[PDB]
RNA sequence: UACUCGAGUGGCGAACGGGUGAGUAACACGUGGGUGAUCUGCCCUGCACUUUGGGAUAAGCCUGGGAAACUGGGUCUAAUACCGAAUACACCCUGCUGGUCGCAUGGCCUGGUAGGGGAAAGCUUUUGCGGUGUGGGAUGGGCCCGCGGCCUAUCAGCUUGUUGGUGGGGUGAUGGCCUACCAAGGCGACGACGGGUAGCCGGCCUGAGAGGGUGACCGGCCACACUGGGACUGAGAUACGGCCCAGACUCC
């Protein structure tokens, strides 16, 4: 590109892909589960997992996974949802928090306590 | 202790006032005349000069200033909207 | 009649006072013409300097400190010195 | 208005709206009749309303309703209007 | 009794300081001039004067309306509240005559000349403070200036007080600030006007660097005050807790 060119043209920066558009910008939302399910995973890994669909005060419809063993999750249960990507999910792009709102830390946990929101043992 | 009606306020002379040269480009005004100014500079990024030329109109009462000639100018009063400019002298005629 | 103000800066629990003279009309931390120094009690000295100089233009040019200004210009002397009757007085304790 | 501060200064402003509306009324009508006197076309009956109103004039502006280089200006503009008639 | 004081004027102060960023791409912002085109109380500092007469109103008392806020009618009292006149002749304007500078009308030597015009208020007898004009200066301010400072031509022509002249009106100050008439132009592909975005900057994060991002606090400016407008007061109004009108909100 010559001198005049630039000078013509500007120099045009790259157009930032934003990934998880539902926060809009923040670190987190809050939302309302709709509904409970399971899907498949790709071809390459196969499963059953568990993934909410949830309304968010953002008002955007977007599934979000649900972590560890078990939870308490019925339809119409306030949720707290965050960023993340999911590789064996499509269609998925969210976690949801343990141990925050309703969602509590699946029991018998001990190891990486922290990430999934678990007390002590005494 | 008296004294007249003499306490004056501060002092204030006259200093630089713009002066510029340029090309007159459209005579087609009454007694008024548009000039563009030729400047250089280096892009701020690039650092390649730049010759940019931004649009001025000046004053003149008489119009003796023809198409594609060379004049002077000193910053008036503000005169119309969008003109303040007034000529000084020419400088060459075409 | 600009007036021999203390700029402060800085945050709470240590404030700062630099001598500026300046109108009283804009903000305490308003425009600042000129700054002759700065005090702070902070310190237990709360060292306290003065360009003697610069603060006699001033009062012979217009600007009439505030009371507590000329107070400690009177400490330091600058006071004494405009006013010619005891001359000026160094007593400053400058900082152990 | 809350503070009795500014409910007496409205009442003060009020006052003085009444004053000032008086003078400049007053100030008005002259420079009227001046322009009036103009455009009919006299001179010696100009020049003694230009006496007249420039007195009122100078005294509503030391007052301070107006303003003294103002005043100056309308006064020698209809100094010269008078000087080309 | 005045030690003292409710409110009552009168002032002065209230345009301070504190808050917020929705709009705003603009001389809105940083820096660089400015003005022989403006003002500016309260501060100091050299330097004339402050004679004189008059009247009214609040407050108060009475009456009346009205829950109310609020209001009127009548009597009465004073003034750093008010106005006339005295002068001014150094200041503001106009019709006649030199030198300096040139960056031009013209400025300065208060250049000389004839006319007419114009201001004040007292308080304390003690580190004594007040009022009016302007040779000296400062500050706060206004105007406009080159440059600059997002993205979108899948926004290319826009603009009529719009663009300049003359004349009037207008401003603290030149100017379409406003008016009338003349000419048809001015702005436009070295991106006009259009659309979305968003307070600007000294700065904060990053990067060796250029550069990218960004505007937390502090601070320099800007704009705003339930939404839309307008005006009075003065040296100083976008007048946040100043005024009026219209809508919404809440309440009596
Ligand atoms: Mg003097
Ligand atoms: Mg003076
Ligand atoms: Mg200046
Ligand atoms: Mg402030
Ligand atoms: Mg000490
Ligand atoms: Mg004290
Ligand atoms: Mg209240
Ligand atoms: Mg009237
Ligand atoms: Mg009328
Ligand atoms: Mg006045
Ligand atoms: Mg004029
Ligand atoms: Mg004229
Ligand atoms: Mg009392
Ligand atoms: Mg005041
Ligand atoms: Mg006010
Ligand atoms: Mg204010
Ligand atoms: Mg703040
Ligand atoms: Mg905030
Ligand atoms: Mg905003
Ligand atoms: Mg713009
Ligand atoms: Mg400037
Ligand atoms: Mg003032
Ligand atoms: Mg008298
Ligand atoms: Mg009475
Ligand atoms: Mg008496
Ligand atoms: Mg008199
Ligand atoms: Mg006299
Ligand atoms: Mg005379
Ligand atoms: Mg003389
Ligand atoms: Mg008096
Ligand atoms: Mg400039
Ligand atoms: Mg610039
Ligand atoms: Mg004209
Ligand atoms: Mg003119
Ligand atoms: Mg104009
Ligand atoms: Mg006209
Ligand atoms: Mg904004
Ligand atoms: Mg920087
Ligand atoms: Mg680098
Ligand atoms: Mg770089
Ligand atoms: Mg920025
Ligand atoms: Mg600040
Ligand atoms: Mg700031
Ligand atoms: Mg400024
Ligand atoms: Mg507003
Ligand atoms: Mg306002
Ligand atoms: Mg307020
Ligand atoms: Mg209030």
């Amino acid at each position: 590109p010559t001198i005049q060119q630039l000078v013509r043209k500007g120099r045009r920066d790259k157009i930032a892909k934003v990934k998880t558009a539902a926060l809009k910008g923040s670190p987190q939302r809050r939302g309302v589960c709709t509904r409970v399910y399971t899907t498949t995973p790709k071809k390459p890994n196969s499963a059953l997992r568990k993934v909410a669909r949830v309304k968010l005060t953002s008002q955007v419809e977007v599934t979000a996974y649900i972590p560890g063993e078990g939870h308490n999750l019925q339809e119409h249960s306030m949720v707290l949802v965050r960023g993340g990507r999911v590789k064996d999910l499509p269609g998925v792009r969210y976690k949801i928090i343990r141990g925050s709102l309703d969602t509590q830390g699946v029991k018998n946990r001990k190891q990486a306590r922290s990430r999934y929101g678990a007390k002590k043992e005494k | 202790q008296k004294g007249p009606k003499y306490t004056p306020a501060a002092e204030k002379p006259r200093g630089r006032r713009k002066t510029a040269i340029g090309y007159v480009v459209s005579d087609k005004m009454q007694k008024t005349i548009v000039v563009e100014l030729e400047d250089r500079k280096s892009h701020p990024l690039y650092g390649k000069i730049i010759r940019t030329t931004k649009k001025v109109k000046a004053h003149d009462e008489n119009g003796e200033a023809g198409i594609g000639d060379r004049v002077s100018l000193m910053e008036t009063r503000p005169l119309s909207a969008t003109k303040r400019w007034r000529l000084v002298e020419i400088l060459e005629k075409a | 009649a600009v007036k021999i103000k203390l700029t402060r800066l800085g945050k709470i629990r240590n404030p700062q006072y630099r001598i500026i003279v300046a109108d009283a009309r804009t903000r305490r931390d308003g425009r600042a013409i000129e700054v002759i120094g700065r005090y702070h009690p902070k310190e237990e000295p709360s060292l306290i300097q003065i360009d003697s100089e610069r603060a006699q233009y001033w009062l012979g040019v217009g600007a009439q400190p505030t009371e507590p200004v000329l107070a400690l210009l009177k400490i330091t002397g600058d006071w004494q010195k405009f006013k010619g009757l005891p001359g000026a007085e160094g007593t400053l304790k400058v900082k152990e | 208005a809350n503070i009795k501060s500014q409910i007496k200064r409205i009442r003060t402003n009020e006052r003085r709206r009444l004053r000032n509306q008086s003078v400049k009324s007053s100030l008005r009508t002259a420079i009227r009749g001046f322009r009036e006197a103009v455009d009919a076309g006299d001179k010696d009956k100009a020049s003694e309303l230009l006496h007249a109103t420039s007195r009122k004039l100078d005294k509503a502006a030391s007052k301070g309703v107006i303003h003294p280089n103002q005043a100056a200006n309308k006064k020698s503009a209809l100094a010269l209007a008078l000087n080309k008639l």
